[PDB]
DNA sequence: GCTCTGCTTATCGGTAGAGTG
DNA sequence: CACTCTACCGATAAGCAGAGCTACCTCTCGAT
RNA sequence: UAUCGAGAGGU
């Protein structure tokens, strides 16, 4: 079953903190970051061990 | 008499050690071999005293 | 007994060759596969005896804390050995003794 | 032999507060670098040079809890290390522990180890000395004189291989006779004196050490009791 | 130390052979209790076998999945529990019906062996093996780990009316299952007793709990030869049962009363 | 074989229900009470030997003595359900039967469970009373145990006599839970009192009273 | 006496020694006097008694307090009943007699 | 000191040196007094001999070993602790998903002081616990990290090398069967870099450090802090990796019922802290407090750009009062 | 620093009923 | 009239935190 | 004729 989790991460674009939601679909190995404020979305591959800090880390490197 | 009776009780404990170490000791229901061994040794030594 | 891939060093997992009906040991990080010498894939011992004799070293006769016996060795027929009960630390372990001859270093029993 | 079996408070502190036995000592601490140098000088191989396939029979060597090497002939290594301590080349408070079953050789120069002295018994079957105390009336003579025949006191015995210190860990690997008389078998039936254990489980005993006197297991307070061996233990 | 005192019907209590029959039927035996080792082979031909030991077994027997589950039963434990190879395989069949082909060797064989096949499947056999050892019950009442054969000296009046002793067989258990053991044919269902008065309350009710509570306390006091007058222990067990449920002698029982707050806060 | 223990346990549960009904004050014929296991199998099982629970249901009325003592004792309907799991569908037809024929109390023996949703159809059917029992729990009649003394329900008049003798409020009597095995056996309702005559090692005999929660 | 050293009770015994003397049998009487091994083993059993007395005294002291608080308000009344402070009947007659 | 309720203590002086790097792009200062143990080598009574002992009103039967603090004779009680730098394996209670734990407290050799503590836990109960894997505990990391992952983060990545560090018997199929879940739970981590990053992403620190340094932060938690008694210099992870395998080996020997769990009460696994170690642990704490007071004084006295006279930035009361307080009350700390 | 019980949170079905072909 | 597809209340553990830990008595010592 | 703690003790 999918996991819809709220986090305390800051969006890299709109800078609103505590407004990034992480949807981890392990059945298809696809993780999804969403911003509850400005509405952006970032997708990245996840394994079985990953957690909201794993894809949020991949989002920091995808920008820089 | 006291010293003889204690000496013979020490011998019975030798026999019990022999049986338990040669797999010739009766196991009491609900008890492992080593529990049964310690139980027999204890009864022998308390009866000696 | 499970083996390792000769090109990746990761461990091989058992996988069937469905078409030829034979057991293989295939890797999982690369394409290596090899033929199984042993049909057995898994064993589970409930009543176990592994670790019974355990550390029998060339210097076991130098441990002065071990008791010594007169029992005749089956191999060389020497009258001098050390003994010890099973090194299996289970609660149901037997009390039967293992003897180690100080001459030929054979491990025998009183059976 | 390390803490008193009798002197401990009654009540809430009972068994938690203890008292040093009469012959106890505490390790002050010793540098490990001389120990490393002796181990590499006498055949220890590094861990970067190590493969379990190649070393399937060798002994692992620990110095103050760090795995530092492997040695293929541990029997000679420990005898060498022990003899360096019995002369003074290694500080007498260092612990030298051979675990033969587990193929491990552990050395401790840690501070705070509780140790006690014992008489050394000759254990090498290459001399008539074997099986007997290394200490002789000559040592006792020089002790009473105070000097050697070209100060001679307690530490002179420790650095001449007749007495050494053992801690709780090394005590695990030795065989101790209770009195000098127990070093040799006998021919009694005196109904007044106390019965000595038979010790008939091992055919021949190989004593490595002998107690100096068994009353030294007591501490200061219990040492005041006359005949404590004739009392119910709580009275002591 | 949970324990049941299982009195037996008179005809069984004076015949040691019949009492042993009740004993072996009550004691819980799982499949794990009799299994010495389990194995998983790749034996691709269902009608033959790579196992040289089971060669003559499967060849003659025949006159599904390629993975084989081979489990070996320990002869000593099979003898103690009084179980035959047939009934052990039967119980396996009942839980796996037609999803598993079961093949068992004879009790005369050198090794006691049971072969199993399913009707990617390497892991499905490990899951089945875990489920078998962890859930298959061969006989007995769950929760009754051991059953002991105990002789009772019970005083009963003569035909003359004089009290004389009489030896009778009863059983005692490690573990409890008062409800299920009461139902077992042979057991005197009007006398079965448990040393868990909590269980007595659920099966027999509060007045029986009152008596059982007193019995268990008395046993503690009387053991070191002591004697306390009945009325003191009677008063305590009436307090523990007056509410209709068991009131523990703790704040969780005592302070659940409608007593004043000043009284309750002083505890 | 193993099929015989199913029939036997069901026959024993059946004997207990009749025993329960008799003790509660209803009339059960001395021929149905003493019914052997063989007679039970002949009448209840098929040709294949499997038993038909719907054939075991029966109806009983209070004896004249019980009706004189307890004027709240009506007609009792006992039914064994052939469906192991009793769902909302099964319970509704049972509750309808009870109201339509205006039974005073209905005893519903189930096999494995009663769903909590169907279990709520139980208090929606007053002034008729529905009581449930797991068929297992009745294989042995617990009131036959040495440790369970004879519980006898007090009449409304007898209860009042008790309260005045001790000048008692109801909340000052010892209690018995509604779910107590012996309270369920007697079908005790909140406010009713049992009298319990009991062995005593100091006086020989002692009468204990409990009121039902 | 347990094998608190590796496979032995004291460094004065060989390993795997289950004899009376190895595991705490004190053969001598107090008149004759105990051996050093017996002395220590006797002191082990003796310590356990001092520990028990110091520990279990608070175990039973708390038990008695809870018993007293459970029962403190229970009195025999002039009607013969045994009741608490709520007037609940605990026994209809004290001790049933 | 006894008569007048004084403290018998020695002044301690420390040379201090100032230096001022500047790039456009002192002497015997007194730090406190240490109470002297009577009849020790630093006591004014060690010489004298019975004649002058009597003149100093000292009794020749008094053997010392105690201090005089405000006139009161204080003795230090040896403090019993568990040995450092040794691996002990213990069993865990039934209502826990963990069944066996290996533990080691790491302590340096110089000074001898504690640093950190580390655990390796074997999960999965008896027929309960599903996947029966093994995780480690690292200092300054919030979560348990599977063993295989930390082995790879140290430079040993292929399964076969990791298992060669743990199991020393290719025949031991029981132990190898017990290591199965650890391999599969660390399958997706197939190289050093993604291993080091898997660690760094839980070890507190800041949020948002990119892979380029959150790795370099985990590389620090492995070089130092992790088993620091082994080494703290770089490029010696071969010593630490072999030790980690030893711990796992010891953990499994006990879980396979081939070896008893360690006895926490075995006196050979215990140490007694006497006056030296007890004073050193307290002196370390108090000297750091003095250090922070020196740093805090330079930031006020250097904003004036006036050469500070040093002796005005060392209040010897910090060490003097700290030692006095603990010896006088028995409270061993600040 | 250790045992217990009760109370406050997730998981488990379990039905039990409209939407469905 | 046979299907799912989700809104229910069971019954689970399930994790947790805290509450409690014999009675009375003596004396010295340090900090506020 | 203080308060808060700590430690050592008595039955
Ligand atoms: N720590 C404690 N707590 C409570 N009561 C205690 C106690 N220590 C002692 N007592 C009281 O003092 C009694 C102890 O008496 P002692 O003089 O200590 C032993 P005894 O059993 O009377 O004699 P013995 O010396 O002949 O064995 C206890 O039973 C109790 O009454
Ligand atoms: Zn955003
Ligand atoms: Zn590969
Ligand atoms: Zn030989």
């Amino acid at each position: 079953i999918k996991q819809k989790l709220e986090t305390q991460f800051t969006c890299l674009f709109c800078n609103h903190d505590n407004s990034v939601v992480c949807t981890l679909d392990k059945k298809n190995s696809i993780g999804l970051l969403e911003c509850k404020k400005c509405g952006q979305r970032f997708q990245a591959p996840i394994n079985s061990l990953s957690q909201p800090i794993d894809i949020y880390s991949d989002w920091i490197d995808a920008c820089e | 008499e006291i010293t003889h009776a204690i000496s013979s009780a020490k011998e019975q404990v030798q026999e019990i050690i022999y049986k338990a170490q040669h797999n010739e000791l009766e196991l009491k229901p609900g008890m492992t071999l080593r529990e049964s061994f310690e139980g027999e040794v204890s009864r022998t030594l308390n009866d000696a005293r | 007994s499970f083996r390792f891939c000769l090109e990746c060093n990761n461990m091989l997992y058992p996988k069937e060759d469905k078409e030829n009906q034979r057991l293989l040991y295939s890797c999982r990080n690369c394409d290596y596969t090899e033929l199984a010498e042993d049909p057995k894939v898994y064993r589970h011992e409930l009543i176990t005896n592994i670790g019974e004799t355990a550390g029998i070293v060339d210097d076991i006769g130098q441990d002065p804390t071990l008791p010594r016996s007169d029992k005749e060795c089956p191999e060389c027929h020497s009258r001098d050995c050390v003994f010890f009960q099973s090194q299996q630390r289970r609660k149901d372990t037997n009390m039967t003794l293992f003897y180690v001859c100080l001459n030929c270093k054979k491990t025998f029993r009183d059976e | 032999g390390l803490v008193c079996p009798a002197e401990t408070p009654e009540g809430q502190a009972c068994g938690l507060v203890k008292n040093l036995s009469l012959l106890s000592g505490i390790s002050i601490g010793s540098p490990s670098e001389p120990i490393i140098n002796f181990l590499e000088e006498w055949g220890m191989e590094p861990l970067e040079d190590y493969d379990p396939a190649q070393h399937t029979k060798s002994t692992r060597i620990f110095v103050n809890g760090v795995w530092t090497g492997i040695h293929r002939d541990p029997s000679m290594l420990v005898s060498t290390m022990r003899d360096l301590r019995r002369s003074g080349a290694i500080s007498p408070e260092v612990s030298i522990i051979r675990d033969i079953r587990e193929r491990e050789f552990k050395i401790f120069t840690d501070v705070g180890r509780v140790y006690r002295p014992l008489f050394i018994v000759e254990d090498d079957e290459s001399k008539d000395n074997k099986g007997e105390l290394r200490i002789t009336k000559e040592h006792i003579r020089k002790i009473q004189q105070g000097y050697d025949d070209d100060v001679y006191g307690w530490s002179s015995l420790v650095t001449s291989g007749v007495i050494e210190y053992v801690d709780g860990e090394e005590e695990e690997t030795i065989m101790i006779a209770m009195t000098p008389e127990d070093l040799q078998t006998r021919s009694l039936n005196d109904t007044a004196k106390r019965i000595k254990p038979e010790m008939s489980t091992s055919s021949h005993h190989t004593f490595t050490h002998c107690e100096i006197h068994p009353s030294m297991i007591l501490g200061v307070a219990a040492s005041i009791i006359p005949f404590p061996d004739h009392n119910q233990s709580p009275r002591n | 130390t949970p324990a049941l005192t299982v009195y037996l019907d008179r005809e069984i209590a004076l015949d040691i052979e019949k009492a042993k029959v009740i004993q072996s039927s009550i004691e819980y035996t799982t499949l794990k209790n009799v299994t010495s080792a389990t194995e998983i082979y790749y034996d691709p031909d269902p009608t033959s076998t790579v196992i040289e030991e089971d060669f003559d077994t499967v060849e003659a027997y025949f006159s599904q999945s390629p993975w084989l589950l081979r489990l070996e039963l320990d002869r000593a434990r099979m003898l103690d529990k009084q179980l035959t190879m047939n009934q052990v395989a039967d119980k396996i069949s009942e839980v796996f019906s037609d999803d598993l082909f079961v093949m068992w060797s004879e009790d005369n064989a050198d090794k006691l062996i049971i072969r199993c096949r399913v009707i990617e499947e390497d892991q499905m056999l490990k899951r089945i093996e875990a489920h078998m050892l962890d859930l298959i019950a061969l006989r007995g009442i769950p929760g009754i780990s051991k059953v002991y054969m105990v002789k009772h000296k019970v005083s009963v009046p003569d035909e003359s009316g004089e009290y004389k002793n009489e030896e009778l067989w009863a059983l005692e258990t490690d573990g409890i299952n008062l409800a299920e053991v009461m139902a077992v044919p042979g057991v005197d269902s009007s006398r079965t007793y448990s040393n868990s008065f909590v269980e007595i309350l659920s099966v027999l009710g509060i007045e029986a709990t009152r008596s059982s509570l007193y019995k268990e306390i008395l046993n503690v006091i009387a053991f070191d030869g002591s004697y306390v007058n009945y009325r003191h222990m009677a008063l305590l067990v009436d307090v523990m049962t007056s509410r209709g449920y068991l009131m523990a002698i703790t704040r969780h029982g005592i302070n659940r009363a409608d007593t004043g707050a000043l009284m309750r806060c002083s505890f | 074989e193993d099929n015989n223990r199913i029939i036997s346990r069901l026959w024993r549960s059946f004997r207990t229900v009749k025993e329960m009904a008799a003790d509660r004050g209803y009339f059960i014929s001395q021929e149905e009470m003493d019914q052997s296991l063989e007679e039970f199998r002949s009448k209840i099982c098929d040709s294949m030997g499997n038993p038909q629970r719907k054939l075991m249901s029966f109806l009983a009325n209070p004896t004249p003595e019980a009706l004189e003592k307890y004027s709240d004792l009506g007609t009792l309907w006992v039914e064994f359900c052939d469906e192991p799991s009793v769902g909302i569908k099964t319970m509704r037809n049972f509750c309808l039967r009870i109201q339509e024929k205006n039974f005073s109390t209905g005893i519903f023996i189930y096999q494995n469970n009663i769903t909590p949703s169907a279990n709520k159809m139980i208090p929606t059917v007053s002034p008729a009373i529905i009581e449930t029992f797991q068929e297992s729990d009745l294989v042995v009649n617990i009131t036959h145990h040495e440790l369970v003394p004879k519980h006898i329900r007090l009449s409304d008049g007898e209860k009042s006599q008790l309260l005045q003798r001790y000048k008692l409020k109801e909340s000052q009597l010892p209690r018995i839970q509604r779910e107590d095995p012996v309270a369920r056996y007697l079908g005790l309702k909140r406010g009713q009192v049992v009298k319990i005559i009991r062995r005593s090692e100091t006086s020989g005999r002692y009468a204990s009273y409990r009121i039902c929660l | 006496i347990a094998f608190g050293f590796a496979d032995r009770s004291l460094p004065h015994f060989t390993k795997d020694d289950f004899s009376p003397e190895s595991k705490g049998f004190v053969e001598n009487s107090y008149l004759r006097g105990l051996t050093p091994q017996e002395f220590f083993f006797h002191a082990m059993a003796g310590r356990e008694g001092l520990i028990d007395t110091a520990v279990k005294t608070a175990e039973t002291g708390y038990i008695q307090r809870r018993l007293v608080k459970a029962l403190e308000d229970i009195m025999v009344h002039y009607d013969g009943t045994t009741r608490n402070s709520l007037g609940d009947i605990i026994q209809f007659l004290y001790g049933e007699d | 000191a006894r008569l007048r309720n004084l403290t018998y203590s020695s002044p301690v002086y420390l040379d201090m040196e100032k230096s001022m790097f500047t790039s456009i792009d002192g002497n015997k200062v007194h730090i406190g007094k240490v109470p002297i143990m009577l009849r020790s080598k630093f006591c004014s009574l060690r010489t004298l001999d019975e004649v002058d002992l009597y003149k100093m009103k000292e009794c020749p039967y008094d053997m010392g070993g105690y201090f005089v603090i405000n006139g009161s004779e204080k003795v230090l009680i040896a403090q019993e602790r568990s040995a450092a730098n040794i691996v002990q394996v213990f069993k865990k209670a039934a209502p826990s998903p963990i069944s066996h734990v290996a533990e080691i407290r790491s302590a340096l050799e110089k000074g001898s002081r504690l640093i950190s503590t580390m655990q390796i836990k074997l999960y999965g109960r008896e027929d309960k616990g599903t996947g029966r894997t093994i995780k480690a505990t690292l200092p300054y990391v919030k979560q348990d990290i599977p063993i295989v992952i930390v082995f790879r983060a140290l430079g040993v990545v292929p399964d076969g090398e990791i298992l060669q560090h743990i199991c020393y018997d290719e025949n031991d199929w029981q132990m190898l069967e017990m290591l199965k879940p650890c391999i599969e739970e660390g399958f997706v981590i197939q190289d050093k870099e993604v291993a080091l990053d898997f660690i760094g992403r839980r070890g507190s620190a800041a949020l948002g450090i990119r892979r380029e340094k959150r790795i370099q932060y985990a590389k620090d938690i492995l070089q130092k802090e992790l088993l620091p008694h082994i080494t703290q210099e770089e490029g010696f992870e071969t010593r630490k990796t072999f030790f980690l395998g030893y711990m796992v080996n010891r953990l499994l020997l006990c879980a396979l019922e081939r070896k008893d769990q360690d006895d926490r009460d075995h006196f050979g696994k215990k140490r007694l802290d006497l006056a030296g170690p007890l004073l050193a642990n307290l002196f370390r704490i108090l000297f750091r407090k003095l250090t922070r007071e020196i740093y805090r004084y330079m930031q006020r006295c250097i904003e004036t750009d006036r050469d500070f006279n040093l002796n005005l930035a060392v209040k010897s009361t910090t060490i003097t009062s700290g030692l006095k307080y603990s010896l006088a009350t028995g409270n061993w700390g600040e």
